[PDB]
């Protein structure tokens, strides 16, 4: 792996961690969900379904 | 699969060689430049014998148990009386590899870089025969008629007991896989011959002396194990004729071997462990894994143990266990056969099925057309494919292919039941589990006792000594009992009203089940059943005796090994130590015990699962003399007596 | 017609429909009821049982059969008994000992199966609770207050502060999750009125989410005025260290150096969140209110969502119950 | 490997069957017989009834080689020795 291969680690999330090149607010990211547990779907729940997920985990 | 170090040693050198007496009083190893003579009781080494110059690179011993020959790097051969004198030197080529006496003739080889020297017993000459190549390793064909040569260059040929070579097979790639043992399968008629001796005596010598100096094949029925370095493993006729594929492996492989039974194959080498296999060349398990590369692994004769000798001198003793796989229901015992197949026994028709697996067979349940079956990475669900009570044709209804952790496995209507060692799952056919239960103690015992398709009863003893009734359709475990100590085996009677408890301290206690209340106890048990239609009347195995007890009267006592797994009719289903007996009931005696006590209306329920006209007209005078006229009337019914029906 | 050994056959042969018929025939009292009703429990049918021992006039062990198969749903809807609230008090201590065993999950679910909904509620609302305050995934504490919620609900059901306010915790974790969505799909002014709708749910969500969400959001808007409104609520914060504080300064004084503290895009919700005028609804399917004077609200939480917007969901997007 | 015994019930005209391993000797005295066999020394006198259900297998260390039956006792003899069991049925 190259410099740039890794430097992806980084690359998309800073766009949510800094503004306009000027700002960095990582302190306050540390509260964020991550996007794909925060994600949610057109999906229906059903109370025995729902209490046997919620206990599954 | 279970093995266990029955002793150990460790010689001064590595060990390159292992020869068994027939009889399997003393084992003999190759040790560096001596030979070592042991006990295979406790590993005793009674003597170094001490003729060769340097290293004793193998050694054989001869069918009658007279002579054994041993070949070293100093280019000698030596054949030693079973007196451990060394009657006849010889002086080979060069040095010795491995040597092989004939099953039949005891005619010997002594095979080494170029040449293999074959002589029958006291002659005056050798056939010192020429070879292509370094000659490895070298096994006589099961009649006595061909020396099979495997070769460094990666070939095998079959040369006649005269020394002609007939047939060839070369690996593909040639000296890239030596061939480092090879083994014809003893599993033929000529495995009893010298079977029977009883001579009391040996042959004697003032001092050691020296030696001097075919068609339709493919109707041999032979079959040689090739072990070479390209690590794989395969199976070959006498006809050049490849079985089936090569197994794989993963190491060098060294001196694949057999037990007498020919069934079973041992496989030591770079793995630095004695695996064992099928005859299919299957995987079945793991004899002990050792510090160093392994040599040698020699199946003891007539028997189940084994001996390893490994690169640092470490000589290893092994039991092989071979534990007992099997389920009942109630008529119908399957269990394990080979390690690989189940057998379905009928219990009421006698009939049999073979259902083959491929790989081991670990657990099996059954219950009214459903046989659950578990292999290393998959669990198979059978069915029977008729509602007729004496249906045999399983087929696969569904195979689940994923791998599990257990203690004991059964099987309900629609569902497999898992206990994992404090955990109860229940899981769909198809592998979807459903519901699940935590006990308050690691699960010592369970039985299916019967239900509604899918809602059906399970019972279940724990170490604890609590006993409860799971129902597969529930949430909720529901304590039936608790004990001082824990439940070893568990088990209901025909009504569901009483139980019958194992209490892990070889006795048997029984219980009113409605009433949460102790009934009798028995003080040497170790397997207990209910009669699966004559409530009131249970059978146990302990202690050497099988023991039929009747309705807290005395218990009818007689000899027998093995164990009751079941009690229908006036039959016990009573397991040896390998197959089903089916022992019967004196009906007589209990009858005689209701008699006894004046209960006429009990005495029949014994009398009518099969007694003698003597023992039916008994009956019915007791009966009548009783004023038990509906007793009476039905015990002469049966002997068809008019006179008294009249009266 | 010898009903009383066809019984003893039905039940060795194993047709429970066999014997179920033949129980079905008999006349009420009749001398083979109980018997028939006891091989119905040896096997484990309740329904079967229940029906043999109401045949039989003998309505103590239907009862006492219920709660030995755990139907407690059935052993409490006897309601011709005084017993029905006496086993009330052993499904208490039942639901006692099963917290001494800690399976408060299996408590909750006897008391759903007591028709208890208000204990069950108040259980799943610990959860709930104990699940925000462990700082959990947030979707699955909105997965636990509608748990709840649905338990209040139906409490609510059975009737024809806890008690009457079913959905807070439900809204406050998923208008959380929506401005975080709302933040990750670059709409930060959609974000930005969702964390400000938060402000409401101090008692839920603890004040540090909130703010630095908002703080975030309102910083990304360039509402940075907002946003010195979340620093200053950060600051006042008395669980904080010094170094906390500190560091909140910090960055708040980073933005207010480098831009402002003040907003250079303003937002206009606090024209609600100030209260005297009262509030309209804030939308579930977008976190902002709904200027709409009459539209869509979900039969199950009834909360409104935007005539147009509910078109884009099949479930309601807050309880997901199927959209009516 | 057993001998197939066969007790036919010539009253009733039917077969019991019962495969015995190792059957030295039949003998009979009222409506009891003794199969003498060899234990699998040892050698077990299986005392049975008239439709061939075992009722008291008694083992003895004395080849059965001579075996007289009587309404109360079993006799059995090696060349060199004699065992007498008095024997019931309760």
């Amino acid at each position: 792996m190259t410099y740039r291969d890794l430097d992806n680690d980084l690359m998309k999330y800073s766009a949510i961690q800094t503004l306009d090149g000027e700002i960095d607010l990582k302190l306050l990211t540390k509260v964020l969900a991550p996007e794909h547990e925060v994600r949610e779907d057109d999906v229906g729940w059903d109370w025995d379904h729902l209490f046997t997920e919620v206990s599954s985990e | 699969m279970r093995a266990v170090l029955t002793w150990r040693d460790k010689a001064e050198h590595c060990i390159n060689d292992i020869a068994f007496k027939p009889d399997g009083t003393q084992l003999i190893l190759a040790a560096g430049s001596r030979l070592l003579v042991y006990d295979t009781s406790d590993g005793t080494l009674l003597q170094p014998l001490k003729g060769h110059k340097d290293t004793v690179y193998c050694v054989a011993y001869a069918k009658d148990g007279k002579r054994f020959a041993s070949g070293s790097a100093d280019k000698s051969v030596i054949i030693w009386t079973s007196k451990l004198e060394g009657i006849l030197k010889y002086t080979h080529n060069d040095a010795i590899q491995c040597v092989s006496y004939n099953p039949i003739t005891h005619q010997l080889a002594s095979c080494s870089s170029s040449d293999f020297g074959l002589w029958s017993p006291e002659q005056k000459s050798v056939s010192k025969h020429k070879s292509s190549s370094k000659i490895i390793c070298c096994s006589w064909t099961n009649d006595g008629q061909y020396l099979a040569l495997g070769m460094f260059n990666g070939i095998i040929s079959i040369r006649n007991k005269n020394g002609e070579e007939k047939v060839k097979i070369e690996r593909p790639g040639g000296s890239l896989s030596p061939i480092w043992s090879i083994c014809w399968n003893p599993s033929s008629r000529w495995e009893s011959f010298w079977m029977n001796r009883e001579n009391e005596d040996a042959e004697d010598v003032i001092v050691n002396r020296y030696i001097q100096e075919d068609d339709n094949l493919e109707e041999r029925n032979d079959i040689l194990a090739v072990a070479d370095w390209g690590q794989k493993v395969s199976f070959y006729q006498l006809s050049g004729k490849q079985i089936g594929k090569d197994r794989a492996l993963n190491f060098d492989p060294c001196c694949i071997s057999y037990f007498t039974k020919g069934e079973y194959i041992l496989l030591g080498g770079s793995d630095k462990q004695v695996s064992l296999f099928t005859k299919d060349g299957v995987r079945l398990g793991t004899v002990g894994e050792q510090n160093s590369w392994v040599w040698t692994c020699q199946a003891k004769p007539d028997s189940n143990y084994v001996v390893v000798g490994c690169q640092d001198g470490t000589i290893s003793f092994y039991q092989l266990i071979f534990s007992t796989v099997h389920g009942l229901y109630k008529d119908r015992y399957a269990y394990r056969d080979s390690m690989t197949d189940v057998i379905v026994q009928h219990l009421i028709t006698e009939q049999k099925v073979r259902i083959k697996c491929k790989e081991l067979v670990k657990k099996i349940a059954i219950y009214r057309n459903r046989l659950a079956i578990q292999l290393p990475e998959k669990i198979l669900i059978y069915e029977l494919y008729s509602e007729d009570l004496s249906d045999m044709h399983y087929r696969v209804k569904e195979k689940i292919i994923k791998k599990f952790e257990c203690n004991l496995l059964v099987v309900c209507a629609n569902h497999i039941i898992l206990c994992q060692e404090k955990r109860l799952q229940c899981l769909s056919f198809s592998g979807v589990k459903e519901r699940e239960w935590q006990m308050e103690s690691l699960i010592r015992y369970i039985k299916v006792i019967g239900g509604p398709p899918g809602r059906e009863g399970l019972l279940v003893g724990l170490k604890n000594g609590q006993i409860l009734k799971i129902f597969v359709d529930n949430l909720f475990a529901i304590v039936l009992l608790k004990q001082a100590t824990a439940v070893r085996c568990l088990d209901m009677s025909a009504s569901r009203k009483k139980l019958a408890v194992v209490d892990e301290n070889d006795t048997c206690l029984v219980y009113d089940i409605d009433t949460k209340e102790l009934l009798f106890q028995e003080p040497n048990a170790n397997s207990v059943a209910w009669n699966t239609q004559c409530e009131d009347m249970l059978c146990f195995s302990g202690g050497g005796y099988l023991n039929i007890k009747a309705s807290t009267f005395p218990v009818h006592r007689q000899k027998l090994q093995g164990f009751v797994v079941g009690y229908n009719g006036s039959k016990i289903f009573c397991l040896h130590v390998f197959s089903i007996s089916a022992v019967e009931v004196p009906q007589s005696a209990p009858m005689y015990q209701y008699l006894d006590r004046k209960l006429f209306k009990e005495a029949y329920q014994i009398a009518c699962l099969g007694v003698t006209d003597t023992d039916w007209r008994e009956l019915a005078m007791e009966a009548l003399e009783g004023l038990d006229f509906e007793t009476a009337k039905k015990a002469f019914i049966r002997v068809q007596d008019l006179r008294y029906l009249e009266l | 017609r010898n009903q009383e050994r066809l019984a003893e056959c039905y039940y060795m042969l194993e047709d429970y429909e066999g014997l179920e018929n033949l129980a079905i025939s008999l006349p009420e009292n009749h001398k083979l009821l109980p018997e028939i009703a006891q091989m119905f429990v040896r096997v484990g049918m309740c329904e079967q049982a229940v029906t043999a021992f109401l045949k039989c006039s003998q309505p103590k062990a239907a009862v006492d059969t219920c709660v030995h198969l755990n139907q407690w749903n059935k052993a409490v809807e006897l309601a011709k008994n005084h017993s029905m609230k006496e086993i009330g008090s052993l499904l208490a201590r039942y639901a006692s000992h099963l917290l001494e065993k800690n399976k408060t999950l299996d408590a909750i679910e006897l008391y759903r199966k007591a028709n208890y909904f208000f204990d069950a509620a108040k259980l799943m609302f610990k959860i709930a609770d104990e699940e925000a305050k462990k700082g959990s995934k947030p979707l699955r504490v909105k997965k636990l207050y509608v748990l709840s919620a649905l338990l209040i609900e139906q409490y609510h059901e059975q009737m024809k502060r806890f008690t009457d306010n079913a959905w807070r915790g439900a809204e406050a974790y998923h208008f959380f999750i929506l401005a975080q969505r709302q933040l990750y799909e670059g709409c930060v002014d959609t974000a930005l009125k969702t964390a400000l709708h938060l402000k409401d749910y101090e008692d839920i969500i603890p004040p540090v989410e909130i703010y630095s969400l908002l703080a975030l959001c309102a910083c990304a808007s360039r509402a940075f005025g907002t946003c010195s409104k979340a620093f200053i609520k950060l600051k006042s914060l008395e669980t904080l260290s010094s170094e906390q504080k500190q560091q909140y300064e910090d960055l708040a004084l980073e933005i207010f150096t480098k831009h402002t503290s003040k907003d250079n895009r303003k937002p206009e919700l606090d024209s609600l969140m100030e209260g005297g005028e009262g509030k309209l609804p804030t939308c579930v399917a977008t976190g902002s209110p709904i200027t709409e004077y009459q539209f869509w609200m979900c039969s199950v939480c009834k909360h409104g969502v935007l005539a147009q917007e509910i078109s884009h969901y099949s479930f309601c997007p807050l309880c997901h119950s199927p959209v009516g | 490997p057993e001998y197939c015994v066969v007790f036919w019930d010539t009253k009733n005209n039917e077969k019991y069957v019962k495969y015995v391993k190792g059957l030295i000797s039949i003998t009979t005295c009222g409506d009891f017989c003794i199969l003498a066999t060899k234990a699998d020394a040892t050698f077990v006198l299986v005392l049975c009834n008239s439709i061939g259900t075992p009722l008291d297998p008694k083992y003895i260390d004395i080849v059965p080689l001579f075996v007289a039956m009587t309404k109360t006792h079993v006799i059995a003899a090696s060349k060199e020795a004699f065992y007498t069991w008095q024997y019931r049925v309760a």
